[PDB]
């Protein structure tokens, strides 16, 4: 039960062409065949037992790492670094200030991943990108 | 009044291309599947659905429409059905051609017995016109009684160059009635081995003939392939081809083709039931021969050495070949 | 020219840019020279159709806001067209009420703008016909654009299109 | 319960329904009697077999016989194969009864209709629950 | 309804109408029943 | 060829050989019910626009 | 024998059992042809693999089909109409779809609520058919040798004490005749 | 979508027009027989460009009809719909089955199954309309419809669209 | 158009054939019977065939005969330029 689609249960042995995709919103594994049949018309609820978050077909992407948890960390890290980006010269060589900044952006990723305070963190991200 | 106006462009026929129907094409072309050997329902009021005179096939009555095109008798050209034969059967007009091809190609691997490595074969393959090229190929390849897995090299006799083969000795095919029987000669330690080449067996070999193999024999890949000479799906001509006449209009008469088609359905259904359960091999063979005879007589009732299909009155059944040939035929 | 029998033909789908056997990218004019498929957005089509109608009117006799413009096209269409013009009348009415670029100057700039992307003629026409505010909207409304133009170029193109159009 | 597929010829101009229709067989035309407008032209007036719809229902069969050239071996086996038909067996019983009815009626010097009625009477009343424990001889005699 | 269709070809736009004798239509249909397919084409394939 | 003799045998051979008939002879056109390229049909009658203007 | 016929015929059709006919010459009776039945593992495995794939594929295709719009049908002529086909047959008032043969209002088709039922059907079959795939996976890892009438005789356990049939394969001396499906690698 | 296509047609002229001004009659016939017509191959033919430079080939007299057949080569603008295309239009009519938009010379049918779940049909309102929390769809409204399928006949084209996807529906 | 022999290299006879005359007269007679513009003055004639004969005599038939060749090439000959001597 580690090489089959949880919904259609299309085993790789009988369907060697089966390809699995993942969605950033909930990070669930779904085979390409199910993606077309259920999302071609338009957005729909995720086809999982206990998942009621809507998603779009265009957002599907192939998983890079084999660990789902790390995928969430990396993609969240990519989103955060798209806004919180700085270098050593930005602080004129103040390594102490740079170290503090690195922790702040690192801490922001930690809270966002585990959802300690989603509202404040997400609002914090929203305001900085405009600057 | 005349025919109704049509938006399609009007042209003149410039070329006619003949060929053979593929089993897939017959099914795709067919508008309905015929599975009942009857013509009218139990009430004798309307034609039975799925029967020989299915309304979907067309109409021959001036007061009825066609269930397909919803057009009158004078406008409906007729629509074709199809019957799925239980087992493949030969085409009565191609039995002689099938025999010649069978000798040309190997009966195990479906490869021409003589390749381009033979000087005589090269001359035969160099002939342009298909008909004489096939005759030359047949003459050289009919006498070969072994597949020649290995053949001497053209350059020198010392070494042998391997060619696609299997080493099985070819049989001396003969035509007995409507069946092709092959015989094998065994090396002296005598009596030859005799068995009947099943139509399914011959169909399998014809399917294994390469595109290059049967093109040299004169077959066209797009239109006429050797495998299609064996009937697997039988098209059903529309009612216009086999109209039902009336003498006093209180008595109903059917065309000779309709009874022949009914006979094919009855034989086909009988074979399906037999092969489904039990039916020892002896019973299967006799039923298969019955299906072959009806199809052959339906296409051609005048076969040398075979019995003639006779009507209730006793006169011979008028087949499609009889209609087309003669001074009073279609042509 | 000999194998006339059925061959598996690709389905007519816009998402895959498979316009069919007759609307291929390469086209041959009546003379015989090779030409590219001519795809017109709503604004370009309105000008081309109107430019032909005005020329047609000249041939016979010789030998603005949406409201008044709609009436002006209506009178011109009837005068310079024959019977059974039901389809054309709706087309002109639809084009005026849905066209974004009015005159040649704005239309010419739009063509001068989007041809630098090098996209398919069908795609560029779609961009000039549908008004999109964000790169995501254009990508989903025109799936063919995906994996052809980066969001950086697409975002600026749409922004410039919006600033080149006034009513 | 099924498609209509019925055509009624009415004069488009006269519009009178039902219409007065005259069939000019010699001219092969169907013409309106009031205005003369032709509603249908090219009217149509051995390549068949004599079939009886009632006494035989819908049963089509063909016989196998010798021709100008034929080997006796093929004829015998084909007839043997034809006889061993499960579906045609059921109808053969009715035909067999008809044959015996014909023999009895013919031996009685009875008219053709009497033979026809006896055969029809057997067919109508055969294959019924009430007449299952009665001898076939009584069944044939009662029909005759 | 001004609709034409050739099922088995999945086409509805490449239809042509030809005036032929009804006997000619009967002949080709009879040949169709005999597994012979006569194809009537409105343009030349090979050069004259 | 089928119009003369061996009608069915010839037609079967054509089907196997996938023969192409160009319909040049009288027999083909007579079968198809179209004007054969014989006598008055050995040419095409066209309309001359260059001459229509000059006859008035 | 009559009851055995249907069983052998169906098993032969699925190629789970192979047949072999050979001429026998009893020393005391006239020669009679005997029929033997055995199992050709490559044939049965090949047949089983295809059928399992077909059944799974059919359900997946059927499940995909049920996700598409329902469609339309005519109650009178029982002719099914697709959404595209029904659009062009609507009336002038453009309020109800009209049939061609019948000129009668159409009725919406069923299968709108089966989106979940077919998913349940596929779920059950995959769980039920688990041992087959597991067995096939091990089969593919190893290599099986094709069985033959002579080869099968090596493992023979005589059924009876004095069986009339001779469980021996004495091929005819130097015979070039070859029968279909009677030669194995 | 609108294209500029090169098209050819076969026009038949009755002998009554075999006069010195027959070329004008052919040009008139082209406008009356091509413009406003629908073809499943090239779509809706809207307007003929370069009306003054239409190439007229020599006419062939039909044997029995007696009319001259002319091969006419012309340049025209054709509206050809495609599956997967996104178009804007106006809702010409509404009904229980669905509402159809008017896109150029074509009408796209939007089926209830191709509509979002929230939208529901309401026949009590005059005119009938599909009402939802965010928007109401009524005759003369503007809808962005994606063509989910096209059926092209020799002289007719019908399409079905959907508005379930994002950035579709009311504009 | 390689099948259209130029007017300068036409090698066919300059004389109208009996079949060409018969079809031209019949072709134009049908057009006259279907209300075609007659380009010749009529001194009183009701039969379309007789009118066509009058037009042929005065060379007022606006038709060109496309004479085909066995290889598919053709030559266009106007009725006016074709000599009618038979
Ligand atoms: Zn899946
Ligand atoms: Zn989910
Ligand atoms: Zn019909
Ligand atoms: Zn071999
Ligand atoms: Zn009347
Ligand atoms: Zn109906």
């Amino acid at each position: 039960n580690k090489d089959m689609c949880p919904i259609c249960k299309t085993d790789r042995y009988l369907s060697p062409d089966v390809k699995f995709l993942v969605n950033p919103e909930c990070y669930h594994r779904i085979c390409e065949s199910c993606v077309d049949r259920i999302f071609s018309l338009g957005p729909a609820q995720c086809p999982y037992k206990g998942c009621d978050k809507i998603l779009r077909k265009n957002k599907f992407k192939t998983q890079i790492f084999d660990d789902v948890e790390v995928e969430k960390e990396v993609d969240i890290r990519k989103r955060v670094f798209n806004v919180f980006n700085k270098t050593i010269d930005d602080f004129n060589g103040d390594l102490v200030e740079y170290n503090k900044y690195l922790e702040e952006v690192e801490d922001i990723i930690y809270k966002l991943d585990h959802g300690i305070d989603v509202a404040k963190t997400e609002e914090k991200l929203r305001t900085y990108e405009e600057l | 009044v005349g025919q109704q106006y049509s938006s399609a462009p009007l042209r003149t026929v410039k070329e006619v291309q003949f060929g053979l129907f593929s089993p897939e094409e017959v099914r795709a072309i067919s508008v309905a599947k015929i599975r009942f050997p009857e013509t009218m329902d139990e009430t004798q009021t309307r034609a039975k659905i799925g029967g020989l005179n299915d309304p979907r096939l067309g109409s021959i009555d001036r007061n009825l429409k066609c269930q397909t095109c919803q057009e009158g008798m004078n406008e409906c050209p007729g629509h074709f059905g199809h019957i799925d034969l239980a087992k493949p059967v030969f085409h009565v007009g191609f039995i002689a051609k099938i025999k010649k091809v069978c000798e040309c190609v190997c009966m195990h691997c479906g490869k021409l017995l003589l390749d381009e490595h033979n000087e005589l074969m090269r001359q035969a393959l160099a002939i342009k016109d298909s008909k004489k090229r096939f005759a030359a190929i047949w003459t050289l390849c009919k006498t070969k009684m072994v597949c020649e897995t290995d053949v001497p090299s053209e350059d020198d006799p010392t070494q042998l160059v391997s060619r696609g083969g299997c080493g099985n000795t070819q049989p001396t095919i003969r035509k007995d009635g409507l069946k092709l029987v092959g015989s094998w000669k065994k090396d002296r330690a005598d009596e030859p081995e005799l068995r009947v080449l099943s139509t399914e067996e011959i169909l399998n070999i014809f399917k294994h003939i390469s595109v290059k193999d049967f093109t040299s024999l004169g077959f066209n890949e797009v239109f006429s392939r050797p495998e299609w000479m064996i009937l697997t799906c039988l098209p059903v001509p529309p009612p216009p081809v086999r109209p039902s006449i009336s003498f006093n209009e209180s008595q109903r008469g059917e065309d000779d083709l309709t009874f022949k088609l009914a006979d094919i359905l009855k034989a086909n259904i009988s074979l399906e039931t037999l092969e489904h359960n039990g039916a020892p091999h002896h019973a299967i063979e006799e039923a298969e021969s019955l299906l072959q005879f009806h199809v052959a007589t339906y296409m051609d009732n005048d076969i040398a050495g075979q019995p003639q299909a006779l009507q209730k009155s006793g006169r011979p059944v008028k087949s499609i070949r009889a209609r087309l040939k003669g001074k009073e035929g279609r042509i | 020219r000999r194998r006339r029998l059925k061959k598996v033909e690709e389905e007519e789908n816009a998402a895959t840019l498979q316009l069919g056997q007759e609307f291929q990218l390469k086209q041959i004019n009546h003379q015989g020279e090779e030409e590219e498929l001519i795809a017109l957005n709503l604004s370009e089509a309105r000008l081309v159709i109107k430019e032909a109608l005005v020329e047609r009117r000249r041939a016979f006799k010789r030998s603005e806001t949406r409201e008044k413009e709609l009436e002006s096209i209506d009178v011109l269409l009837e005068q310079t067209t024959g019977g059974n013009n039901k389809d054309l009348k709706n087309t002109m009415q639809y084009l005026t009420n849905f066209s974004r670029f009015r005159d040649q100057e704005t239309v010419g700039a739009v063509i001068q703008l989007l041809k630098s992307t090098g996209l398919h003629p069908f795609e560029v026409a779609q961009l000039g016909s549908l008004a999109c505010d964000t790169a995501d909207e254009a990508k989903t409304l025109i799936p063919s654009l995906n994996n052809k133009i980066s969001d950086d170029e697409l975002e600026r193109i749409l922004k410039e299109l919006s600033n080149l159009e006034t009513l | 319960r099924g498609p209509n597929l019925n055509i009624v010829l009415t004069c488009p101009e006269c519009k009178v329904y039902p219409p007065k229709i005259v069939e000019r067989f010699s001219e092969g035309d169907v013409v309106c009697a009031l205005c003369g407008l032709v509603l249908s032209d090219k009217l149509v007036d051995r390549v068949g077999e004599a079939s009886n719809p009632l006494l035989d229902g819908n049963n089509l069969s063909t016989r196998i016989g010798k021709g100008e050239t034929t080997d006796m071996r093929f004829t015998k086996e084909l007839n043997k194969a034809q006889g061993k038909n499960v579906m045609d067996k059921k109808d053969n019983e009715v035909q067999a009864a008809f044959a015996k009815i014909t023999m009895l009626c013919d031996a009685a010097e009875l008219p053709k209709i009497v033979k026809d009625c006896a055969k029809e009477a057997y067919k109508l009343c055969h294959d019924e629950k009430t007449l299952k424990g009665k001898s076939m001889e009584s069944i044939m005699a009662a029909s005759i | 309804h001004n609709q034409f269709e050739c099922k088995g070809c999945d086409n509805k736009i490449d239809i042509y109408q030809i005036h032929i004798p009804y006997a000619a239509k009967l002949l080709f249909q009879e040949l169709m029943a005999m597994n012979i397919t006569p194809r009537l084409y409105t343009d030349r394939s090979r050069d004259f | 060829r089928c119009s003369f003799e061996e009608t069915v045998e010839i037609l079967f051979e054509a089907g196997a050989s996938a023969e192409l008939d160009d319909c040049r002879g009288v027999s083909e056109n007579v079968i198809l019910g179209q004007m054969a390229p014989i006598g008055t049909g050995a040419f095409d009658v066209m309309i001359d626009e260059e001459s229509l203007v000059k006859y008035m | 024998k009559t009851e055995l016929g249907p069983l052998i015929a169906r098993l032969r059709s699925d190629r789970l059992i192979s047949i072999h006919k050979q001429r026998e010459y009893p020393p005391n009776s006239k020669s009679v042809e005997r029929v033997y039945y055995y199992v050709k593992y490559p044939h049965a495995i090949d047949a089983i693999k295809w059928k399992v794939h077909q059944v799974v594929q059919r359900l997946k295709d059927d499940l995909d089909k049920n996700s598409e719009p329902n469609g339309y049908m005519c109650p009178i002529c029982l002719t099914k109409y697709t959404q595209l086909e029904a659009v062009q047959l609507l009336n002038f008032d453009r309020t109800e779809f009209l049939c061609s043969l019948c000129d009668e209002p159409l009725v919406e088709d069923d299968s709108g609520k089966k989106n979940k039922e077919k998913q349940d059907k596929l779920n059950r079959l995959m769980d039920q058919i688990q041992p087959i795939i597991d067995s096939l996976k091990k089969i593919d890892d190893s290599r099986i040798e094709e069985n033959t009438f002579e080869i099968a005789l090596a493992r023979l356990i005589p059924p009876q004490n004095q069986s009339h049939a001779a469980y021996t394969y004495n091929p005819k001396k130097g015979s070039t005749m070859f029968r279909p499906g009677d030669s194995a690698p | 979508m609108f294209f500029i296509k090169d098209l050819s047609l076969n026009i038949t002229l009755h002998p009554s027009f075999f006069g010195p001004r027959m070329k004008q009659y052919l040009k008139t016939k082209l406008l009356e027989e091509v413009e406003g017509s629908c073809t499943g191959k090239f779509g809706y033919i809207l307007c003929v460009l370069d009306y003054d430079n239409i190439d007229i080939q020599r006419g062939r007299i039909l044997p029995t009809d007696g009319s001259a057949e002319f091969n006419v080569k012309y340049r025209a603008v054709v509206f050809k719909p495609f599956k997967g295309e996104v178009v804007d239009g106006t809702v010409v009519s509404c009904s229980q089955h669905g509402f159809e938009v008017q896109v150029g010379p074509m009408k796209v049918f939007v089926t209830k199954h191709l509509m979002p779940q929230d939208l529901t049909f309401n026949a009590g309102s005059n005119p009938p309309s599909y009402q939802s929390s965010e928007d109401v769809i009524t005759i003369k409204s503007r809808i962005r419809v994606k063509i989910e399928g096209c059926i092209s006949q020799v002289s007719s084209i019908h399409a079905i669209g959907s508005i379930k996807e994002d950035y579709l529906g009311a504009i | 158009k390689e099948k259209a022999i130029p007017k300068d290299q036409r090698a066919t006879t300059p004389y109208m054939t009996k079949y060409e005359r018969a079809r031209i007269l019949g072709t134009r007679a049908l057009q006259i019977s279907m209300n075609a513009p007659v380009f010749v003055d009529l001194e009183g004639e009701t039969d379309p065939l007789r009118i066509a004969m009058k037009e042929l005599a005065e060379k007022k038939i606006p038709l060109v005969i496309r004479r085909y060749l066995p290889d598919g090439s053709f030559e266009d000959w106007s009725v006016e330029e074709l000599i009618v001597d038979l």
